[PDB]
C-alpha cells in the first residue's frame, strides 16, 4: 500500500463540483473504452509500483507483518465508516418498523 | 541463453555501432572475446521487432534462427565433453 | 498457482544449461553433430 | 515495473525504525524515481563545473574533426552547465559501455587519467561527447538511475494539496467510523486483538526465520542457473579457441 | 541542440502488467475447461479439478433446490424471514408491515 | 549527550516517508550506537584480510625496533583478523592525527601511498601499530564513531523479550483505554480533531518557513563566530610573524 | 520519545514476581540515595538521547509535529487507561449512593 | 579562545606526544604553523582536572593562566590594528 493521502485528495477533488465542469470539458473528444483503459492503467500503475518497490524499499509503517497490516487496516476503516454505518441504519428502520430484534422473530404460533 | 536482444537504439544501447568491434567476459573467470559488429549486426536481421519486452529495451529473435544459434552452441559444448570429437571443424 | 511454480522452476533450471535445447525424450529428432565422428 | 540490472546478486534488505534523512533545502526534496514517476521539469536543476569536462571536451573534438560543437557548448556552458541533478550515468557504468562497445584502450585510459573516480556524467555532456541526442542520453540516464532505485532522486518542492477537501473527507470518517462500538466489542478483545498480537508476536520472534525457510528454494535456484550459465560459456570458449586455427588451411593451400 | 520538452516517464520506464493475471497455456479458459472433459477423471462434476467443481456448481445451478419457493410454501420459510422482513421494512419506508404480511400468509 | 565533531557547518536534516535498509543478515542488526549504547560483546565480529596492513606493519617495526610484535601480531591474525566491525578510524581521520600531533611527511606518504583511501584501520592494528593499548584504541575508535552517528552500526542480533507479558499489558490496556466513549466524543469532534488537524494542516503547509524563521539567529550567530575566530587568528598569526626575528639579535650581539 | 515497547517490557518484568526476589537479592548492600541517584540518571539518559538524537536521526512516526504527537498521545493514553477508568468508578458509585447526578444536585431548599 | 584544554591521554587525543612537534591549521586560509610540544605542554602545569566538560574529554586551565594567555593574544591583534604599533617586542 501507499499514496493514501493522495487517495484522499482525489477523492476531494472529485466532490469538488468545479472539478465536474473541468471533466466535463475534459470528456469532449473521448470514448467509454479511453476511460476504462486509462483507469485500469492507473490501477495496475499502483499495483506495479508496489510490486516493484517491496522488493528493496521499506515504508514507515513497515512492520513483522509488511503489508498485511496496511490492507487489514485499510479492510477495518471501510467496514467501520460504511458497513456499520447501514447497520446503524438498519437498527433504527427495524425499530420503528417491529421493535428492536424484529427481523429475528419467531413465526406467529399455530 | 534467452532470446532477448538488446535494442541497438542510443536511448537503450548508447555507442553500439560508433565502433566496429564488440567486447565481452564470459564465465567465471571473465575471459575477454571481441567480436565483429557485423557478425553482431546479423542477428538484427532474424529479430523481430513486433515483440519487444523487459521495459520495451529487447527485442526476440524468430524461433528458426534463435534455435539455429543454440544448436550451435549446444553441438560445440557436447563436442568439447566428448573425447572423440573431430580436430577441426571443416 | 501450480502451473505459475512450475513455470518459475522451469525458467530458472532450464533457460541457462545450453544443454537444454529441448527435452531430452525428443533428442532424437535433432539434427546429428557434425563434429562428432 | 521491470527489475533492471546487470548484477547476479540475490539481495534482501532488513529496515530499521529510523526514517532516512538528507540535508535540508527549502526548494528540493528527495523521493523514489520509481514512485514518484518524475518529470524533467520536476527534477531539480542545479549549476556544475565545467572547464575539467571542457579540456576533455576539446580534445576529443580536435581529434574527431568537429570544433563548431565544442564552441557552442562552452558559449552555452559557460558560467556553469545548468542542469538537472540526479540524471547522471557514473564513471564505471561508463567504462563498461566503452569497453564493451569496442572503444580503444588509449581512449578509455584518457578517460580514466582524465576524471575522478567519483566523477557523474550528465546527459548534455554525453551528447556532446558522442554526437548524440538529449533526449536519448537523457533517456539511457534516467534507465541507469531506475536500475539502482535504492537511491533517492531530487525533485522540486511542492505544497501539500487538497487539504481542504482532506480534512472535510477525514472528520466525515471519523464521524462515520468511530460513533459505534467496534474498538470496544466482546468480538474485538476475544477474537481482533488477540488473533492480531499472536500473529504480531509470532512474527516479531520469527521473523528471520521464516524469511529464510520461505529464500531457501529461491537462493538454490539462482545459484544452479549462474553454475549452468558460466559452465556452459567457459565449455562453448574453449572449444571455439580450439577449433580458431582452422582458417590458415586455406591460406597455406 | 538542446533539449527543451518536458519528458514524461512513461515514455522511459513501462510498468508490468499485473492486474490481470498471466495465462501460461495461452488458451481461453473455455477451452480448458473442454479439454479436460476428454482427460481421464475430470469429466464434468467427476474428479477435483476446478473444472469439476466449476460443474458441480452449474449442475447445482441447474437444478431446482436452490429456486425460489412457489406461493404454495412461500409462509414455510420466506414470509418469516429476516432478509424479508428487513426488505419490506425498507420499501415502506415509514409504516409497519406487520399487518400486510399477516395478509400475505392468509393469502 | 555531548555533540561531538570538529565541524562548524550547521547542518539540518529533512527527513523522507522510506525507512533506512540495509543489506539482509540472519544473525546482525543495524541499530544507532547512542540509542543502544552497545557493548564489546553486543557489536558484531568479522574477520579481516592482513597482507596489506602486516606488509607495513613489518616495515614499520623493523624502522622503529620492535620485531616481537609483529611476529606476534601475525601469528594472531593468520587466517585473518577477527573484529569488531563497527569499531575503526578512518585513513583521513588518522592521517589528520598525524599530521596535527607532528608525524613527519615521510611517514605520512607512506601511509597514503601503502593503503586505499577506503580504508579502516581497526583498534587492534592502531595498537600494535602505535604501541598502545587496545583499550585505549577501542575508546578512541568509539568516540570517532560517535562524533559520525548518522551511521547506523552493526550490532549481533537478539530475539525480542518479554513479548508475553507485552501482551498481557496491552491487552489491558485496550481493555481499559477503548471501554469508553471517548473517541465518540462531543468534546473530540470539535475540539480535539479539529484543533489537531488544523495544527498539523499548517505545520505541514508551513513546515519549512517555520523551521528558517527559527534557525535564522543561530545561523547568523554561528557565522559571525566563525568569523570572528578566523580574523582574531589570522591577525595573531601574522602579528607573530612579524615579531619573529627577534631572536637573533642575541646571536649577532 | 523512544523506546516504548522497552518500557513495556520494563513494566512486565517488574510485575512478574520472580524480579521481585531478584530485586530482593540486588538490594543486598545498597542504599536509598544509590537507588534514587540511578533511576534519575536513567531518566537523564534517556532524556539527553532524546535531546542529542534529534538533531540528526528520524524515528518512525516523525511527522511535521514531531514529538509534540508522541507526547501527546502518550497523554491521552494515560487520560483515557487511568482516569476515565476512574471516572467509570465514580461514576458507579455516585449513582449507588445518590443516584445518577447526585453530586451536582442544588441544595435542599428552605 | 575558549577555556577547553583537551586531555593528552590516548583514549582521547591519540598520539599526543609520539613526536616533538604539533601542528594547526590558522585562519580560512588555513595556513600551517608548526609548535613545540614543550611550549604546549606548559599548559598542562595549570590545566585543573577537577573539571572535565564535552563528555570528560576537555579539561579548563586557571582563570589565572588562561587570562594572561588571552591578554598576550589581544595585545597582539590590537597592534596588528594599529599603525604605530612597535617594530619589535623588545
Ligand atoms: C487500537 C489502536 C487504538 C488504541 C487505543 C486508543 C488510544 C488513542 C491514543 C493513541 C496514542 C498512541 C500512543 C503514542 C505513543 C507512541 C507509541 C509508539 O509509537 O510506539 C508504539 C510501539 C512501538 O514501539 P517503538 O518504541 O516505536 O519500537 C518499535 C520496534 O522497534 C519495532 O520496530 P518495527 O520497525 O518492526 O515496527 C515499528 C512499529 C510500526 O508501527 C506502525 O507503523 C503501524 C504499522 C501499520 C500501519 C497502519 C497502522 C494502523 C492500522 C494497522 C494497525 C492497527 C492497530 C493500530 C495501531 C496504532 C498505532 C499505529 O511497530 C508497531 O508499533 C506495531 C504496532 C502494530 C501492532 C499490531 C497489533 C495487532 C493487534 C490488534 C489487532 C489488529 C488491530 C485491531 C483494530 C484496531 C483499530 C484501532 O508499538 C507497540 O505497540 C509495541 C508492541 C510490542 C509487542 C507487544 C505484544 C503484541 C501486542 C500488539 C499490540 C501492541 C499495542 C498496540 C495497541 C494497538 C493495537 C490494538
Ligand atoms: C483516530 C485513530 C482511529 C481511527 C478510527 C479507527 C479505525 C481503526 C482502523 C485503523 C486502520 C488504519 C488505516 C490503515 C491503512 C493505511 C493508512 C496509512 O498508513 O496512511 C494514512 C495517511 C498517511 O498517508 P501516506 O500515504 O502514508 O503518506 C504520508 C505522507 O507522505 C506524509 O508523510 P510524513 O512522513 O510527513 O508522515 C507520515 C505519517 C505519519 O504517521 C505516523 O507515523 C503517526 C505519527 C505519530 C505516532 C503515534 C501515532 C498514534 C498517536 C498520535 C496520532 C493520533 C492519531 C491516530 C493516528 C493513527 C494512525 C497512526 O503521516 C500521518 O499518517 C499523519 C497521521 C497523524 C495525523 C494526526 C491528525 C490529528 C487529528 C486528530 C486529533 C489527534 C488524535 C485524537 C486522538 C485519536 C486517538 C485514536 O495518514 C493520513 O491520515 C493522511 C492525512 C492527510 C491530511 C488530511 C487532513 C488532516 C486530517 C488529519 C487526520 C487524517 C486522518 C487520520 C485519522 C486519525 C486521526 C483522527
Ligand atoms: C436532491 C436534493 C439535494 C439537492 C441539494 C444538493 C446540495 C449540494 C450543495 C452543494 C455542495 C456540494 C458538495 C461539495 C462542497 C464543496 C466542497 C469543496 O469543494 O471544498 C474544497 C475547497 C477546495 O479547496 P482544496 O480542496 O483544499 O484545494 C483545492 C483548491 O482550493 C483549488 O480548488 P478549485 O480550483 O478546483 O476551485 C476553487 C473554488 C472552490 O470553492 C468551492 O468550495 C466550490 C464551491 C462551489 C459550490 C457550488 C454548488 C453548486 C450546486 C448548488 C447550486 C447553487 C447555485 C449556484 C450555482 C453556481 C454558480 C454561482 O473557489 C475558490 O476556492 C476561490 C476562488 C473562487 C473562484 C470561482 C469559484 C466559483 C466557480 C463558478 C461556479 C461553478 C459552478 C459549477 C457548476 C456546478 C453544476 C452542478 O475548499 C473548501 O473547502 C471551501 C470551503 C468549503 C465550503 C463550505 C464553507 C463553509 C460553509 C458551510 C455551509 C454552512 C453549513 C451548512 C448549513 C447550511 C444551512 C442552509
Ligand atoms: C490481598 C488479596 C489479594 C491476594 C491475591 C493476590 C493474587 C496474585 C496472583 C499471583 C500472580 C501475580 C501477578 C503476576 C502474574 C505473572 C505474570 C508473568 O510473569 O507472566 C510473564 C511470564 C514471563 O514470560 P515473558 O515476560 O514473556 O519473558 C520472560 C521470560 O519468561 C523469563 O521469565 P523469568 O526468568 O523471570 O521466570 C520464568 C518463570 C515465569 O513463570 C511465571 O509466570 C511466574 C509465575 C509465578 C507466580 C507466583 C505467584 C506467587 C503469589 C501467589 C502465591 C502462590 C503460592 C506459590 C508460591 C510460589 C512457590 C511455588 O517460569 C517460567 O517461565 C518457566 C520456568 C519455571 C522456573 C521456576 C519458576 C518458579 C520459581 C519459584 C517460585 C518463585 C516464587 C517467588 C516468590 C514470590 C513471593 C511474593 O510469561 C507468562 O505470561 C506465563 C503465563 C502467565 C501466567 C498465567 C497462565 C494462564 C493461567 C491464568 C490463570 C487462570 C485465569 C484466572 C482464573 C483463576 C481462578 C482461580
Ligand atoms: C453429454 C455430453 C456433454 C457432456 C458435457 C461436455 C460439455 C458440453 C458443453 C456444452 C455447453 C452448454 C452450455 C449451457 C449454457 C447454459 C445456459 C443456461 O443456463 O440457460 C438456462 C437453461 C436451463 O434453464 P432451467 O432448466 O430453467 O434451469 C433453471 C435453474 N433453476 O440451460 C440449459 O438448459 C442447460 C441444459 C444442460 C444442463 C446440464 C445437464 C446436467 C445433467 C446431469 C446428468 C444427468 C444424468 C441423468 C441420467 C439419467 C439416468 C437414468
Ligand atoms: C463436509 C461434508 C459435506 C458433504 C456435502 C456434499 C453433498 C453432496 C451431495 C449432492 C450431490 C448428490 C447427487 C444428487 C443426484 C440425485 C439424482 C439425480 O440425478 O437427480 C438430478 C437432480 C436434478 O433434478 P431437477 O431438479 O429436477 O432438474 C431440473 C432442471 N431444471 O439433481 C439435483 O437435484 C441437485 C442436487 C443438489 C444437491 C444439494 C446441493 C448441496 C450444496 C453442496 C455445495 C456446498 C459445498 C458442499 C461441500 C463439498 C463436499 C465435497
Amino acid at each position: 500500500g501507499f499514496h493514501f493521502q493522495q487517495y484522499i485528495a482525489m477523492a476531494g477533488r472529485a466532490i469538488n463540483p468545479v472539478q465536474w465542469t473541468r471533466a466535463w470539458r475534459r470528456m469532449e473528444g473521448k470514448s467509454a473504452t479511453e476511460v476504462y483503459r486509462d483507469a485500469l492503467a492507473w490501477t495496475n500503475n499502483q499495483f506495479a509500483q508496489i510490486s516493484r518497490a517491496s522488493q528493496y524499499r521499506a515504508w514507515w509503517w513497515q512492520n513483522p507483518l509488511g503489508m498485511g497490516l496496511v490492507l487489514y487496516g485499510t479492510y477495518k476503516a471501510w467496514h467501520m465508516i460504511y458497513m456499520v454505518r447501514k447497520q446503524k441504519k438498519t437498527a433504527q428502520l427495524v425499530a420503528a418498523a417491529y421493535g428492536q430484534g424484529g427481523q429475528w422473530l419467531n413465526p406467529v404460533p399455530r | 541463453m534467452l532470446n532477448f536482444i538488446p535494442k541497438r537504439c542510443p536511448s537503450v544501447s548508447l555507442l553500439f555501432g560508433k565502433r566496429p568491434v564488440q567486447r565481452i567476459e564470459v564465465g567465471q573467470a571473465r575471459h575477454q572475446l571481441e567480436i565483429p559488429v557485423e557478425t553482431i549486426e546479423k542477428i538484427y536481421e532474424g529479430v523481430d521487432s513486433r515483440l519487444e519486452y523487459h521495459n520495451k529495451d529487447y527485442n526476440a529473435m524468430k524461433w528458426k534462427d534463435f534455435m539455429k544459434l543454440k544448436l550451435d552452441a549446444y553441438h560445440l559444448l557436447e563436442a568439447s565433453q566428448s573425447e572423440t570429437a573431430a580436430k577441426s571443424a571443416l | 498457482g501450480k502451473i505459475h511454480g512450475a513455470v518459475w522452476r522451469m525458467k530458472h533450471l532450464f533457460a541457462t544449461n545450453f544443454k537444454m535445447v529441448g527435452h531430452p525424450r525428443y533428442a532424437y529428432a535433432l539434427p546429428k553433430n557434425p563434429l562428432l565422428q | 515495473y521491470a527489475t533492471l540490472g546487470s548484477g547476479w546478486s540475490f539481495s534482501k534488505v532488513q529496515y530499521t525504525k529510523y526514517r532516512i534523512t538528507k540535508p535540508w533545502t527549502t526548494d528540493t526534496t528527495f523521493d523514489d524515481i520509481i514512485l514518484s514517476q518524475p518529470s524533467k521539469e520536476d527534477f531539480a536543476k542545479f549549476t556544475k563545473e565545467a572547464p575539467l569536462f571542457l579540456r576533455f571536451l576539446k580534445l576529443v573534438t580536435d581529434v574527431e574533426g568537429r570544433q563548431e560543437a565544442f564552441i557552442q557548448f562552452a558559449k552555452r556552458c559557460e558560467n556553469g552547465l545548468t542542469v538537472e541533478k540526479d540524471v547522471y550515468v557514473t564513471k564505471k557504468e561508463l567504462v563498461d559501455c566503452l569497453w564493451k562497445n569496442g572503444y580503444t584502450d588509449t581512449e578509455i585510459n584518457a578517460f580514466e587519467i582524465a576524471f575522478p573516480a567519483d566523477y557523474k556524467f550528465h546527459y548534455p555532456e554525453l551528447a556532446v561527447l558522442f554526437d548524440l541526442t538529449e533526449e536519448d542520453c537523457y533517456k539511457y540516464c534516467i534507465r541507469q538511475r531506475a536500475a539502482t532505485p535504492e537511491e533517492l532522486v531530487e525533485l522540486k518542492y511542492t505544497k501539500p494539496k487538497n487539504l481542504v477537501s482532506s480534512y472535510g473527507l477525514c472528520f466525515l470518517g471519523v464521524w462515520f467510523g468511530l460513533s459505534n462500538t467496534v474498538l470496544s466489542n466482546a468480538w474485538f478483545y476475544s477474537k481482533t486483538f488477540p488473533f492480531g498480537a499472536v500473529f504480531y508476536m509470532l512474527g516479531s520472534y520469527f521473523y528471520r526465520d521464516i524469511r529464510e525457510k520461505l529464500w531457501k528454494e529461491e537462493k538454490s535456484l539462482i545459484h544452479t542457473a549462474q553454475e549452468n550459465k558460466n559452465m556452459g560459456e567457459e565449455s562453448v570458449y574453449k572449444q571455439m579457441k580450439k577449433y580458431a586455427t582452422d582458417t590458415k588451411c586455406l591460406d597455406y593451400l | 541542440k538542446t533539449l527543451e520538452r518536458n519528458v514524461p516517464m512513461k515514455e522511459i520506464l513501462q510498468p508490468l502488467w499485473v492486474v490481470e493475471p498471466p495465462n501460461f497455456l495461452r488458451q481461453p479458459v473455455w477451452k480448458q475447461f473442454w479439454e479436460a472433459q476428454f482427460a481421464n477423471r475430470s469429466f464434468f462434476f467427476f474428479g477435483n479439478a476446478w473444472t469439476s467443481a466449476a460443474a458441480f456448481a452449474f449442475f447445482i445451478w441447474w437444478s431446482r433446490v436452490f429456486d425460489p419457493p412457489p406461493k404454495e410454501r412461500l409462509d414455510r420459510y420466506w414470509l418469516n424471514s429476516p432478509k424479508f422482513r428487513i426488505l419490506s421494512a425498507f420499501h415502506n419506508p415509514g409504516k409497519r408491515p406487520g399487518l400486510k404480511i399477516s395478509l400475505m400468509t392468509y393469502e
